[PDB]
This record gives C-alpha cells, structure tokens and sequence, in this order.
C-alpha cells in the first residue's frame, strides 16, 4: 500500500482489524495525483513492507526503500532500438544497479530469472479469472405472482363452492361462512370441510413445491467454468476479458500460440494497472480480468460483488529479486525457508488477507 | 504475390466450423491460426 | 542393493525395479532439457530420513555420500536441508496439513434477522390495530405469534394467509438453503486448540503422522507437546494412516499437502477430506536435492520453470493428481439428515426465553 | 367425532397422550410427505 | 441418524418445559419464542426430507476418457477391452494410453 | 439420417483416399475427440427447469344422498 505523508511529513498511525498497529517505512516515488512524475516521499506498508522489515531483523542490513519510476514490475523490451533490447521496470533498476534488491510480488519466471535471481517464494500463487458476482435478489413480489393469481382465485371459488355444498349437505349460513373462509386460510359437511382442508393443504404443498423451485436460479456452469471456458475460448463482442499490459500475464499470453487468440482478445481492451481493470470489471465495463490469485482473492474477499474462477492456472510463486552476483539471497531465501517454518507467513497471511464476513 | 504456380479448394461459411473475420489493419496480414482466403 | 538376500557378493547384487509416475516424468523431462544421462537407484534407508544424534539419512545422506549427485522424488524443502544442499526451484505445493472426516443455525440464516424484525414491526401494527379494534395486548401479540407458527375479523384473516404463505415460503427456503449448505469444516485456521491441547476435548482428541518425517520435525520444531503427544499416535506409513482413519483408529491425520489432496482425489467414495478447504501449513514446496553451490543450478531451475512456462504441469497434474472429487461442482455434499445445527439455533432460542425471564422478573421486581 | 378430530389432526389446522402423539405423527408424516412430493414434482 | 441422543434430549426438553410450566404456573413472549422454534423444528422436519431426497454426493469412479482413474490405471480398478479390436488399434496408436493398454493387456 | 461433414471433390480424385486416411488418422490418435473438445464445446450441459377436489365434491354430494338413505 502507498499513501502521501501529511504536510508535516510524519506517517499517519494506523491498525489492523486485530489491534495491531501497522508498521510504515518511507518510499520515495512517483505520484498519480500531481500533472507531472516526480518521485516524492510518501508512506508505504503492507505485507513486503512487513518481510522487508522482518529481512533488515533477521540479517544486520538495513534498508531504503523507493518506488519503481514506470510504475511496472519488469519487462524486457527496446523502443527505439531493433539492434538490442534492454530492461525496464524493477527488474532494470536491479540491472542498472539502482536497486540490490527488489521486494515486491514479482512473479518467477524463466525469462526474468536469466538476469536476476529469485529467493524461495514467500507466497504461492497462481493466475485466476475474476468477474463481477450479483445478489440475485428477484421474484419477491414476483414469486408472489407464479402460482399466475388464476390458482389462487380458483382456491377462492373452491372454497365458495365447499360452502354451497355444506349448505346443502347440512339442510339434509354467514357464520358457515365465516368459518369456511377461515378454514381457508352431516356426513357431506364433514366431507366437504375435510375435502377443502385436503385441498388447502395441497395448496399449500404446491405453494412450496413452486417456492422451492423458483429458488433454485441462472443454473450450472457459469460465466467463467475453468481456464478453458468458451467464453474464455471464443472471445464473442458481448464477453470482454483482459489483463495488464507489459506484464508477467502479458508475457505468458504472448509467448504461447494457443494463447494468441487470447492476446488479441486481451490487447485491445488492456490496462496499465491492475486497479483500473479492476474499477472496469466491478463497474462492468470489462466482463473479466484475469490476474495473481493473490491479489484476485483478496479484492474477492475485500468486495463481495467480485468472484474469482475456479480451476487454478499458472502454479507460480513471489519472490525477492536478488542479483545472482550478490551473496545476501542465500541468507535471504534461508530467512524465509525459515519464515515459513516458523509460522510467520500464516499470521502474515491471516494479517493482510482479511476475508472479511461481508455484513 | 499471386497464388498461381495445388488442389484449389473453395469453401462457405458456416459456424462453427468456417469462421470468416476481417483482414486486421494493423497487422496487414492474418496472425495466429487465421489462414488467408479470398471470395 | 539389499544386504539380508544376496545371491553373491554379499550385498553386490542388486534388485531391479520399474519407477514411474509424476515425479518421475519431470525428472525426465528435466533431463530431456538439461541433456544428461543418469542411473536411477532407491534409498533403502529409511523412506525421506532426518537427522538423529548429529547423523543424516536417507537422500540427503546420500547426497551427503557423495553417493548421489540429484535427488528426486516426494521430498519436501525446509530450513535446515537447504543450508547444506541446494534445491530446485518447487514443483508443487506441499506441506503439513491435516486430513479428517466430518460426520456432519440454518434456521435464523434463511430469515436473516431481517424478517424476523419486519414481521415483528408489522405483527406491532397489525396488533396495534387489532387493539384498536394489559395482558390483553399481550395475548394480541400472543396471537400474532401463533399466526407466525401457523399454532377486524377480514384483517386477521388476511394476516393469517399472509403468514402461512411466509411459512410455506420459508419452509421451502428453509429446506432449499439446508440442502445447499456445504464447506462445513473444523479448525478453519489451525488455531482450534482441538489438536494443540488433547484435555480441553473429552474424549481427547487422536493425531499422529509418520515419525522421521519432514512434518514430524516441523512438529518438534514448532510445538513440542504436540510432539510429545503424536509420538505414541505416529503411524507406519501413510496407508497405515488412511486405515486409521477409516476405521476409527484416529481422528485427524498429519501428511503431506499434496499427497493428502491426490489421496483425497482418488479416494474411493471421497470419504476423507483436507482440512481448510486444501488449507496448508508451512507452504512447502517439492524441489530436487543437489550438490555444493557449482554445478548446473541456474540451468535446472530455468528448466523447471520452463516446464512451467510450456504448461504440462497441468496435464501431469491432470493424468497423476487430479482428481474424480473435483468434479463435485462446488458443493462437495449434504451432510445428510444429521445436522447438530438445529441444536446450535436452540441456544439462540432458549437465550430470547431467559431474557423474557429477566423481563418477568424486572416487572416482578417493578411490583415489589 | 372422534375419526373427525383424528382426520382434523392428520390434515394441518389416555385420550390426550394418544391425541398428542397422533398428532405429532401426522405433523411428520404431512411435513414428509409434503416435502417429498415437492422435492420429486 | 439422530442417535436417539437428540430426541431424548427433545424429552427432556419436554420436561424441563413443563416444570418451568408448572414453575411458572412475559411468558408469552417465551411462547412465542417457543412457537417460532417449533417452526423452526418443523422447517427442519421437511429438510430432512429434502436430504434424503438430495443424494448428492457420486463418486463418478469413471467419467470420460480423460478420467484420473482411466488415466492412472489403479490396482483396484481393472478396466479391459476386446482384443484384436478396434480399441487396441485405438489404445496402441497413442503413447498416451499405452500405459492404459498395458492396464488392459492383463485383463 | 446420421449424416456427417465430409470433404466434397471431383469424381475419381486421386486425393481422396490420402484426405481418408488423414481423416481416420484424426479418428485413430484421438486427435479428432480433441478438436472437437475445442471448437464444439459449449457452456450448458443442462439448465433451466383440482379436478380430484371437485370429484371428491361430487362424491360428498353423492355422500349427502347415500347419508339421506343411511339416516
Ligand atoms: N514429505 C514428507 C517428508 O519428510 O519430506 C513425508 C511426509 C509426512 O510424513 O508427512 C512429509
């Protein structure tokens, strides 16, 4: 998380839903109010903020922390020149020895461990689809309606009818009535009471047998059945997914040719920030967005009105950049063996996803 | 280039098997599993 | 090699076997990138191995040995191991976590607490004007009351189909909403206390793993009565386990995160489950023992995720661990007619009567 | 009137134990059979 | 599935109702608490019926031909074919399912 | 009439027995099965989804006469 400082520059005090204060540190970066891009000082906390801290505990080094300046993680590409490709992002800032270490969730993957190397991965993860989930709330006064009135009307004439035939079976009259229309809600009169409460006690049955059933709502097999899905698959006007360009999932879509159709799909309504397609997908303007389950199923717990697909894709996981040339990712990736061992990612987990009750 | 040199084969559009979609301008040529054909 | 059946040498001669499976196929695959020819062997100490009285066992002491130079298989990555050998880059995630069968407050959820209150502030007017129309009043909402549970004349005869179609209703949603229920588990963060203190349970509470495993050393490590208590529970092998907690032999199990899932996919019946909804503990990956810092390293781990990036850990998981249980479209199943929740609502009943109660008897103290 | 009240309690609205659990045995078996028959309509 | 132990218990709650009756003997706002749990008792009465319409846990050993017990061929279940047929020439011809086929060559 | 798609071209072509054996050959690896896995798939498997009383009136009036007799 990264949030301006006051004006008197002191970090704002914070806590978590447990009582716990949040620790902050101090990141110099780039700023989406001010018209322009100067880096300035602003807080920033949260889980890598946490481990970096817990790292600069465990091992003597102590730590500046900025933010990256083109505000992507990593990628490996060349503007203006077809002779040779550089690095930009984090990742460049590690090969341009601006940073020693990168501590963030940037994915493992082979193109980006050539140059740098990764710790063992504090946190596993993978890619899931999230698209927006509604209350189906429906039928209320419409599910008064189903029996069509036209059943309930002839309840009505039943029990008009149930009345004339006591009349009648007792001579061989308001308050029978009375009672008859209450029981709604000589041997024939007797026939004809246990007739008509038989018969509304049907009613009654059926009246359950029809709630019961338009309960039941929008079937199996939703929007998004898996990775492959032929929503998914075939990417019709109407269904719209994406993700963020320049990105680990920009470079997975690109680098399969299955997964071609998807890019070309993806291409044209991708962001640059995952939160802007997030903002799309909550606001419906892109049907879904696919993306770290990490953060997918957080935003998936943080708002009830968005759903993450099932069937887990990508097996991945997030780790520190270290360059292979610099002997601290050995103690590194020990500390978060260790880390993980000693239980301290489960509080840190329990700590950041929050997976909230939704009341 | 000009297709004569083969086996000509003709075809008609029917989903799903025959899916027929626009030359992309930016590309100026068909990408992926798409195959040229003209009509 | 065994050392008791020899037919010459005196422990020379070694038995041939064929190993195959999921492990196995990325060994080889791995191989296929890295471009070596290897010799495949068994450990026939111990299953995994861990170290007593200073001494290591098992593939890490044959790495240790000398005796082998990469080590496949099942193996998990902790702290200690990868101090004194390297490991590859994870292959799946594995770890401690706890396999059990559930055997099985609907009522208020289906309402919500919202119509509870709506009907109560409409029974308020209806009887409100039907008083219109002291303990009188209290027989009123006595009759509102009894309308609701299905036990001026026109206003009470409408009041009363109004409230049996409420009840038809939420009688079906009721039973709908009951039947829909699932994920039902125990111990959803590990913080239970059923596992960690046998005492506050009566009867205690059975939980063991297989010894001289990595998830018995984590469990020394992080809790020591824990140890202290699965020591006389630990179990032979991981069938020994399942046959324990099939029969009632145990209550909870201890294993591996990913053996216990593809135990739980291919059960037959899908009788045993993982607890936490595939909850894990430790989070530890599978990678591949190795040797000194030089050797292939960087060339292994590109390899492994490359393996990752072309996508056939997905079919490898589809042929040798996916499973037939999770076909089950979301909700895994009923829990049947056995629910216990119903005297979970009895609480919630009974605690609105003691405060009728104590009304009773702050107007018996307001008449004294 | 004592098949009256038998049916009377069968069908939704010594002597008294027997009533009683007549009654619950109905309230069972209506809520049963109700239930079902909406579950297999 | 009751055990017998919730119905007794439902017996006892019985007793204890009619002593505190006799007790008491505001008590109406009890009874209506009372009323909305014998609701509550028979709502649950018709969701037993509902689960024991349900069954809705298959195991499904066997789905399709890419099922995980077709595709890893277990000991407990044998699946076979009819030999010199249209299946071994099937089974054979991939790589794939010639594990699957030497599943079946025994059986 | 369990009619199927198969490849149209001039009488006595010398490259159908070749497209046949291609065709078989889709058939025979299981190729076929997956093809048709991707481009046939779909979303839904599956979706969606008094005349006594009156007798039993007549019969209470039929009830009435036979009580009339029986009293
Ligand atoms: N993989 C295990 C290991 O020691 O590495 C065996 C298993 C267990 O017994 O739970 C952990």
């Amino acid at each position: 998380y990264v949030r301006p400082t006051t004006s008197d520059g002191t970090c704002r005090e914070e806590y978590t839903i447990n009582g716990d204060p949040i620790k902050k540190v101090i990141c110099n970066g780039p700023d989406e109010t001010i018209p322009g891009r100067p880096t300035v000082p602003q807080c920033c906390y949260g889980f890598c903020v946490d481990l970096l801290i817990k790292l600069a505990r465990e091992m003597d080094f102590t730590y500046e922390v900025h933010l990256v300046a083109d505000g992507k993680f990593g990628t490996q590409e060349r503007v203006n020149n077809s002779n040779a490709a550089a690095w930009n992002g984090m990742m460049g800032e590690l090969l341009s020895g601006q940073a020693d270490m990168i501590v963030a969730p940037l994915t493992i993957n082979n193109e980006r461990a050539q140059y740098i190397e990764f710790s063992k991965p504090f946190k596993y993860q993978g890619l899931t689809i999230l698209v927006k989930k509604e209350i189906p709330r429906s039928t209320l006064d419409s599910f008064m309606q189903p029996f069509q009135s036209t059943l309930w009307l002839l309840v009505g004439l039943s029990v008009h009818v149930v009345a004339v035939m006591l009349y009648l079976l007792d001579r061989f009259l308001s308050s029978a009535m009375w009672f008859s229309w209450r029981v709604l809600l000589s041997f024939s009169a007797r026939i004809l009471g246990m007739v008509w409460a038989g018969f509304a006690m049907i009613i009654v049955a059926s009246y359950t047998a029809n709630l019961a059933a338009f309960l039941v709502l929008r079937r199996p097999e939703e929007r998004i059945t898996g990775i492959n899905d032929p929503r998914l698959r075939n990417p019709s006007d109407k269904f719209i997914y994406a993700t963020v360009k320049q990105s680990s999932v920009d470079i997975y879509f690109r680098r399969q040719v299955e997964l071609s159709t998807m890019y070309r799909h993806m291409e044209k309504h991708n962001y640059e920030s995952a939160a802007e397609a997030i903002q799309a997908v909550r606001d419906n303007k892109l049907h879904a967005f696919i993306w770290d389950s990490a953060v997918l199923e957080f935003e998936a717990s943080q708002k009830c009105d968005l759903v993450t697909t099932g069937e887990l894709f990508f097996r991945s996981g997030f780790g520190i950049g270290m360059r292979k040339d610099s002997p601290w990712k050995q103690e590194v990736s020990l500390n978060i063996l260790k880390s993980h061992e000693n239980g301290f990612m489960e509080e840190l987990d329990k700590t950041w996803v929050r997976y909230q009750e939704c009341d | 280039m000009w297709p004569v040199f083969h086996l000509s084969i003709v075809t008609l559009e029917e989903a799903p098997f025959v899916i027929v979609e626009d030359v992309d301008p930016l590309s100026g040529t068909c990408m992926r599993n798409t195959v040229p054909c003209r009509k | 090699q065994i050392r008791p059946e020899n037919r010459t040498e005196e422990g020379g001669n070694y038995i041939k076997r064929c190993c195959k499976g999921f492990c196995i196929d990325i060994l080889k695959k791995i191989a296929k990138t890295v471009k070596f020819t290897y010799d495949l062997y068994l450990v026939t100490n111990g299953k995994h191995g861990k170290k007593i009285n200073g001494v290591w066992n098992g593939m890490i002491g044959e790495v240790v040995t000398k005796r082998a130079y990469m080590a496949v298989g099942s193996l998990t990555i902790n702290e200690e191991r990868s101090e004194v050998v390297d490991f590859s880059v994870p292959f799946i995630e594995t770890g401690i976590s706890v396999m059990v069968s559930r055997s099985n407050s609907a009522f208020l959820e289906p309402f919500s607490a919202d119509v509870w209150v709506m009907m109560f502030v409409m029974l308020l007017i209806v009887s409100a004007v039907a008083v219109f129309v002291s303990f009188t009043i209290g027989k009123a909402i006595w009759l509102l009351w009894g309308l609701v549970f299905n036990n001026s004349k026109i206003m009470v005869s409408v009041w009363a189909f109004f409230a049996v179609i409420f009840l038809a209703s939420y009688t079906a949603n009721l039973a709908a909403f009951m039947i829909q229920r699932r994920y039902v588990d125990q111990v959803s963060g590990l913080s239970d206390k059923k596992f960690q203190r046998p005492n506050d349970f009566s009867p205690a509470f059975r939980f063991g793993t297989v010894p001289n495993g990595s998830t018995e050393r984590n469990i020394r490590n992080n809790y020591l009565e824990m140890h202290s208590y699965m020591v006389k529970f630990n179990q032979r092998s991981v069938q020994d386990a399942l046959l324990s907690l099939k029969s009632g032999k145990l209550d909870a199990f201890i294993y591996d995160a990913a053996v216990l899932n593809y135990m739980a996919g291919r059960d037959e019946g899908c009788k045993l489950v993982t607890i936490g909804s595939g909850k894990v503990f430790a989070t530890t990956g599978y990678g591949i023992a190795i040797q000194k810092d030089s050797g292939w390293k960087r060339q292994v781990d590109l390899a492994i995720l490359q393996l990752f990036g072309d996508g056939e850990m997905e079919e490898l998981e589809a042929l040798w661990l996916t499973g037939i249980c999770h076909n089950e479209k979301n909700e895994v199943m009923s829990s049947q007619l056995d629910i216990d929740n119903m005297a979970g609502v009895f609480y919630m009943l009974a605690a609105a009567m003691a405060l009728s109660l104590i009304t009773f008897i702050m107007e018996h103290l307001f008449y004294k | 009137k004592a098949i009256w009240l038998l049916w009377g309690l069968v069908f939704n609205n010594t002597s008294k134990i027997m009533v009683s659990v007549w009654a619950f045995f109905a309230v069972i078996f209506l809520a049963s059979y109700t239930a079902n028959l909406a579950a297999f309509m």
